[PDB]
């Protein structure tokens, strides 16, 4: 979606975006199952098993 | 650009007769600097040409 | 149409010259017609027409019958703008002082007598009567008295005594006065009564009356008998939306000194008793005083509102209306603004516009261009054609812009490249694209910043935007010689990326023919870009008379730097590319580029070297993670191990061991000296982290650690903000600049707790507010700068003194901070420099002092250079070039008239934004000390007597490359001329700013702790005891022995008493002033003086400026000087300079002078130019000051030029008034 | 606001300063296209003719 | 697109009677009154001006001698 600059982290410290990056990319990739798992209609069983 | 009620029309009827020439005359400001002057206790004046 | 603006007093009748009527009744627009009422403030008849070429009546309307004045109204049909000229006054009753010249600091009537102002505001009041020519009985021609003293007084001598009361009584008082023979007596009592009382105010009352009579206008005129209106079209009455009518102040305050003068006659006709009469005159002043200058006696209120109406005086001065928001800066058409951005593609000359910007910026051009070639029938069409957005006229506008340069400006403009010109690029959206390289000089980021456009008119604003002010025409800073213009974040780091080398890069070690063969291996993914291949490179190298001449071998490189060397340019060596290319490198390779093969090329240079950095940042990958921070696994113990280290001091201060600000140092040292443990335990673990094999073999090499990189690239992370980035953020301190003994423990990774953050936010509120608070501040000093400069141009080529300023290194305390040759390059010679043989020519009197004789005076062992300066030149309103210098986005001589004031001034003000034991000999040498005492003793060794004692070291070349200061009574080990070896201690003793500091060291302020100075040689004494303060005697030697001074006992001193001591010796400690540094040594000494201190504060953080700006600044400040005698003669240095000297080259005796020192906002107050004066300075009183004395300007400078609207006398405008100011007056 | 999914890199100097570098996709689904409603109004009101 | 004027300043290096002799040129062949002395390719006066200073055929002096000549030229046509 957006390219950011990495410069621009290092000077003014402002590091929440460094984690919150980490956090929500893992917060999406547990989307990514959620969603194949309605795609592929697997079962009621797996859905709450994850 | 700002003053001379006969600078910005003048300066316009050149621009687009293809010549690109200002004439200058006298800011309205320093005219009105010089009644507000004037009508106080001081008298201001200009001299020679 | 005229070169002379005059300003005299205003005479009754002069008055009643312009007026074109009387206004008699208070009223205005009827009331249900709209329409003006005769003699009323908008009177059509007495001021003029409503409509244009009509009259009020409306029997006359054609523009026909012109020049007529209809017996109907009266009203003359003719332009209704005519309503902006006419003027007109008011027969005012009593008599009425004007309070301009009887509020202001120098109050004219009050000193025009000698009158006290407190008496003549109790005559105004009428509380006291008055005196007036007595002749001869028992009263003076001024004295007061009251009722009762009145009473039984006009008995005594009915006639010759007349004593009248309020504005009746001043006025009459100055018209029988005669300015004539009390002037003949004031004389006198100037010349033989001695005692400074006696000629306090007489040497200022003289000069009142001599110009006073000498300008011509009378005193009587000091009270207005006719007061003047202003036109109704700079007070207008025009309606608004919803019916409501809009009007000014003056309006109402005029309306009321009517309404009173109007009272008053009718009292006057209608038999009323003095109680009525005398209430009615005062309320009559109140109010005419009130629309003059409102708020000098009581703050007249408006009407509904609260808010007190703004009189006349109020709309002119001030930072805010006339003369400062007008004269000076005004809107403009023909302009605009946006949100600007990137632009890489672009050159360093072109700037992307956006095209529906352009289309409404050029309408003219395109209306007129369209008419012509046949696409438009008239002007009316051609609008139509562009407001429906056809087709063709895009390719119209096109051929508009083509090379027409549009200028470009960043909102705070604190040097000259705050306005740059640039080509237009057409481009779509909405958004103004900025070329990366110019974002330095312009200072803007691309956060949201806003600039704005303006496009040029004439022909010549068309060119000095592309010979005077194009991007590319703008290298080098003329406050220092280093380039404005050097890669930012992005560019430096893709070529420190690029000039990178581990060691076991794939395919390093081998053989290429050259860059193209070094690329072939890069983009073809077979080779690295760090590998330390060494190949073959041809590098140009014009030699032996100017012959290019290529020669081509192999060297140790990289591939990336081989492939990097395609874009350096031919002059250049292959050694600018052989490091790991830095910001601070590619500055310097860039700068070498320049004064190689010129500015041509090294435009072409910088834009290729953006390119291609961009290009290799980004294809770096180049990011940053979590992991990347590396954490120093040691930090858990480091922490534990410090914080343990204060429970031994607590239970030290729990007991008593150590008092509270005792341990409390304890604290601060050992967590001082900890966090270096802290901070180095990831930097030494950063800077080697990386560990590879080498073809095989473990090693570690300069670590590829993304944040790192950024680091030793100067991109962008400083060092400090690394010790926060990884570790633990330091200790913070309250307001009160308690550090606290609880330092933060984590780190910025880690994450910060509740309590932790506390002080942080102080510490975070502090430099915000800080910074943000000083923006004025700075602003403010650049300000009184370019008004203490503005007049000073380069005008005359050559002065002709062989004077000089001695020019120096710095070098003090342990190592030089700047070389001579930087406080000398490109200056002037004043006196022949030799070898260090005497009779010899290093260089000839003056030339000027490029690289070359940089280089040739570096070789010898000559380290003191006379350099002219500006502080010392003959020259009259102006400067020469020789004695400036050459600094320029050019190496060459200054030109014949540009401004180097404002320059100077804009040089100091951009950088204000950024400001807020024994001794151990280093280098191998010779003991040198100067101006010491010494006296053996009984260690054998020998002891510093004399407090100032310096300490040079003559080295095998026989320089100066030491300097220390060291106190009274020393340990010496080797004595003057004598060796020494590496970094023997030959002293051994036991020893028992900002912002706000350069705008003291330029307004010459007194220091708190002066220090007393010598005025003589001699042997000093004491005298008298201590009474008040104590005493102290001069001795001279041989000529006359007058001189003394009293310097109180409470003040220690410092000179010996049976010693000679010089002129300007150290007779106290403390603090020095400068108007003392003026007299006891010289003009020389104090330049040099100010601008050694000025540098500091500015050599303290990363600023650089050329001596030559501050020695302007310095020049200006002395421009006045006392006169001690008289001479053949009958203030200002440069005119009495050239007036008494003209007589001195007749054998006529000259007059001796004193130069005075003015600081930058005292010295800014007396000039030539009033006009100049009164657009920044207090205006309500310089204007009353020089009309009174009936000045006269000519204008001959810049400010006063841009206000009335003309071509400024410098540069571009400085050659039109050569040619003109040639025939002139000639 | 709105989830972006961001990458730090540098791009030609694209964003060299603080400047933003979006793809086209975003400017495509409508996710940042906020919506204004402005108030222009004509007042008839009696005039001196 | 002109770009740097370094070698147009080179023939009068004063950086401001550049700009003074390249405007009345400039004028001479916009403000209809003369021809281009160099092959017009599309360039505007502006900078047609500055490209005859740079061939070194075109400044003060010489537009000094041609203003002159069109002096007598302006009498020579009234008997
Ligand atoms: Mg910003
Ligand atoms: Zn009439
Ligand atoms: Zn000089």
């Amino acid at each position: 979606d957006i390219v950011l600059n990495p410069l621009g982290v290092p000077s003014r410290m402002n590091i929440g975006q460094i984690l919150e990056t980490h956090l929500g990319m893992a917060a999406k990739g547990i989307g990514d199952k959620i969603n194949a798992m309605l795609k592929q209609q697997q079962e009621v069983a797996k859905l709450r098993e994850f | 650009k700002s003053d001379d009620v006969n600078g910005r029309t003048k300066m316009y009827k050149n621009i687009v007769d293809g010549n690109h020439q200002m004439e200058p005359g006298m800011p309205e400001s320093f005219n009105v600097l010089l009644k507000e002057i004037r009508s106080l206790g001081i008298n201001i004046e200009l001299e020679d040409e | 149409e005229f070169d002379a603006i005059k300003i005299a007093l205003a005479s009754p009748d002069m008055i009643r010259s312009w007026s074109f009527g009387e206004v008699k009744k208070p009223e205005t627009i009827n009331y249900r017609t709209f329409k003006p009422e005769r003699d009323g403030l908008f009177c059509a008849r007495i001021f003029g027409p409503v409509k244009d070429y009509e009259c009020l009546c409306g029997k006359y309307k054609r523009l026909k019958h012109r020049g007529v004045i209809c017996e109907k109204c009266g009203v003359e049909v003719t332009q209704t703008k005519v309503r902006r000229e006419r003027m007109g006054h008011i027969e005012l009753a009593s008599p009425t002082a004007h309070i301009w010249f009887l509020k202001s600091l120098p109050s004219r009537i009050g000193l025009l007598l000698d009158m006290p102002l407190r008496d003549i505001e109790r005559v105004l009041y009428f509380e006291s009567y008055v005196v007036i020519e007595g002749g001869m009985t028992n009263l003076e021609r001024q004295q007061i008295l009251t009722e009762e003293q009145y009473l039984d007084a006009l008995e005594e001598f009915g006639d010759e005594f007349d004593a009248k009361m309020g504005a009746e009584a001043i006025q009459a008082l100055l018209k029988s006065m005669d300015l004539e023979q009390e002037c003949e007596q004031l004389r006198e009592e100037l010349n033989e009564t001695n005692s400074e009382t006696k000629r306090k105010k007489l040497t200022k009352r003289i000069k009142l009356l001599e110009a006073f009579v000498q300008s011509g206008n009378k005193p009587e005129w000091m009270i207005l008998t006719v007061l003047p209106v202003l036109p109704p079209d700079l007070r207008p009455l025009v309606p608004l939306d919803g019916g409501r009518f809009a009007t000014s102040d003056l309006n109402d305050l005029y309306r009321r000194v009517i309404n009173r003068n109007n009272r008053l006659k009718r009292l006057l006709d209608l038999a009323a008793p003095d109680i009525i009469v005398r209430n009615e005159k005062r309320m009559l002043q109140e109010a005419v005083d009130a629309l003059l200058d409102n708020g000098r006696r009581g703050r007249a209120i408006t009407g509904s509102n609260k808010r007190p109406l703004k009189s006349l005086a109020d709309m002119i001065k001030g930072k805010q209306g006339r003369f400062r928001q007008n004269l000076l800066g005004k809107r403009v058409d023909y302009s605009g603004r946006s949100v600007i951005t990137v632009g890489p593609y672009l050159r360093l000359h072109q700037c992307g516009l956006p095209k529906k910007m352009a289309l409404e910026l050029f309408k003219p051009f395109i209306y007129g261009k369209l008419e012509l070639r046949g696409l438009a029938t008239t002007i009316k069409a051609a609008k139509k054609m562009v407001e429906r957005e056809e087709a063709v006229v895009w390719d119209i506008l096109d051929e508009v812009i083509r090379e027409h340069p549009v200028l470009l400006n960043r909102a705070p403009t604190l040097h000259r490249l705050g306005i740059q010109a640039f080509e237009p690029v057409l481009i779509e959206g909405k958004a103004i694209q900025l070329h990366p390289l110019v974002c330095a000089a312009y200072n803007a980021d691309f956060d949201g910043d806003q600039m704005a456009v303006h496009v040029p008119l004439t022909l010549e604003a068309q060119l000095e935007a592309r010979a005077l002010m194009m991007s590319t025409n703008n290298i080098l800073s003329p406050a220092n010689g280093e380039p404005i213009i050097v890669p930012s974040q992005d560019v430096v780091l893709g070529l420190y990326y690029m000039t990178r080398d581990c060691v076991n890069a794939k395919g390093e070690g081998m053989v290429l023919t050259g860059p193209k063969e070094a690329e072939r291996l890069y983009r073809s993914g077979l080779a690295s870009l760090h590998a330390r291949v060494k190949v073959r490179i041809t590098e140009y190298e014009k030699d032996a008379n100017g012959e290019l001449v290529a020669k081509t071998s192999l060297k140790d490189t990289t591939v990336g730097r081989a492939i990097l060397w395609m874009i350096v340019p031919k002059g250049l060596p292959y050694s600018i590319v052989n490091q790991a290319l830095g910001k601070k490198a590619i500055s310097k390779m860039l700068n070498t580029c320049y004064r190689i093969l010129g500015l041509k090329p090294t435009v072409i240079f910088a834009d290729q070297i953006m390119y291609t950095g961009f290009a290799y940042a980004a294809r770096s990958g180049a990011s940053v993670g979590i992991d990347d921070m590396v954490i120093p696994e040691k930090k858990h113990e480091i922490i534990s191990e410090a914080e343990a280290e204060v429970a031994e001091i607590q239970e030290q201060f729990q007991s008593g061991l150590v008092t509270a600000g005792e341990r409390y140092n304890k604290v601060i040292d050992i967590w001082a000296a900890a966090n270096d443990r802290v901070s180095k335990a990831m930097m030494d673990n950063l800077q080697t982290e990386t560990v590879i094999n080498r073809d095989g073999q473990e090693e570690k090499q300069v670590s590829f650690n993304s944040i790192y990189m950024m680091a030793d690239s100067g991109a962008r992370g400083s060092a400090a903000q690394i010790r926060q980035l990884a570790g633990m953020r330091g200790l913070m301190a309250k307001p009160d600049g308690s550090i606290i003994e609880t330092p933060i423990t984590a780190n910025f990774r880690e994450g910060l707790n509740v309590l932790q953050y506390f002080i942080s936010t102080h510490g975070a509120r502090k430099g915000l507010a800080d910074t943000a608070l000083k923006t004025a501040n700075s602003g403010y000093l650049t300000r009184r700068l370019v008004d203490v400069a503005q007049d000073l141009v380069v005008t005359e080529d050559d002065c002709g003194t062989h004077e000089g300023i001695m020019m120096t290194p710095v070098i003090e305390g342990g190592d030089v901070k700047e070389p001579l040759r930087d406080r000398v390059l490109g200056r002037v010679t004043a006196e022949d420099v030799l070898k260090p043989g005497t009779a010899d020519i290093l260089v000839p009197r003056n030339t000027l002092l490029h690289e070359q004789w940089c280089d040739l005076l570096e070789e010898n062992s000559v380290d003191a250079v006379k350099v002219r300066s500006v502080v010392s030149c003959d020259t009259d309103f102006g400067v020469c070039a020789h004695c400036y210098g050459r600094d320029l986005a050019r190496g060459h001589i200054i030109n014949k008239g540009e401004a180097i004031g404002v320059i100077a001034a804009q040089s100091i003000g951009e950088p204000g934004t950024q400001l807020t034991s024994s001794i151990q000999v280093k280098n191998k040498g010779s003991i040198k000390l100067s101006n010491v005492k010494s006296v053996v003793n009984s260690s054998g060794k020998l002891v510093i007597t004399s407090r100032n004692t310096e300490l040079k070291l003559i080295d095998e070349f026989g320089r100066t490359k030491e300097s220390y200061k060291v106190p009274y009574g020393a340990v010496l080990a080797k004595g003057d001329g004598e060796q020494v070896a590496g970094g023997e201690t030959v002293a051994n003793w036991d020893p028992h700013g900002g912002l706000p500091r350069v705008a003291d060291l330029f307004e010459a302020r007194r220091p708190k702790e002066p220090a007393i100075l010598a005025e003589i040689s001699g042997i000093v004494s004491f005298g008298k005891e201590t009474k008040g303060k104590r005493r102290l005697v001069i001795t001279p030697v041989d000529g006359s022995d007058p001189y003394e001074e009293m310097i109180p006992k409470w003040r220690q001193l410092n000179v010996f008493e049976g010693e000679r001591v010089e002129r300007g010796d150290v007779i106290s400690d403390g603090p020095e002033a400068p108007h003392d540094i003026l007299r006891l040594r010289g003009v020389h000494a104090v330049t040099r003086y100010i601008v050694n201190e000025v540098q500091d504060v500015y050599r303290l953080q990363g600023v650089k400026i050329n001596d030559k700006h501050i020695e302007v600044i310095v020049r200006q400040m002395l421009r006045k000087a006392t006169i001690v005698n008289a001479g053949s003669s009958d203030v200002e240095y440069s005119r009495v300079k050239i007036a008494n000297r003209e007589l001195e080259a007749n054998g006529k005796v000259g007059a001796t002078y004193s130069r005075d020192l003015l600081g930058i906002t005292k010295a800014s107050l007396a000039t030539e130019s009033f006009i100049s004066a009164a657009s920044f300075q207090e205006t309500t009183r310089v204007l009353t000051e020089a009309a009174v004395a009936g000045k006269r300007d000519e204008l001959r400078g810049l400010k006063e030029n841009v206000i009335v609207g003309r071509l400024i006398p410098a540069g571009t405008g400085y050659a039109y008034h050569q040619d003109r100011m040639r025939r002139r007056a000639a | 606001g709105q989830n972006m999914r961001v990458a730090f890199m540098p791009w030609n100097g694209y964003n060299f300063e603080d400047s933003i570098l979006v793809s086209e996709r975003v400017v495509q689904e409508d996710r940042f296209t906020t919506i204004h409603i402005q108030e222009l109004a004509c007042v008839s009101r009696d005039t001196k003719l | 697109a002109r770009v740097t004027v370094q070698d147009a300043v080179e023939k009068i290096g004063n950086r401001f009677d550049l700009v003074l002799v390249a405007a009345r040129r400039a004028r001479q062949m916009q403000v209809g009154g003369k021809d281009p002395l160099v092959p017009e390719e599309n360039d505007k006066t502006t900078v047609i001006a500055l490209r005859e200073i740079e061939e070194g055929l075109i400044n003060n002096q010489i537009l000094d001698v041609r203003e002159r000549q069109e002096q007598q030229e302006q009498e020579a046509a009234e008997l």
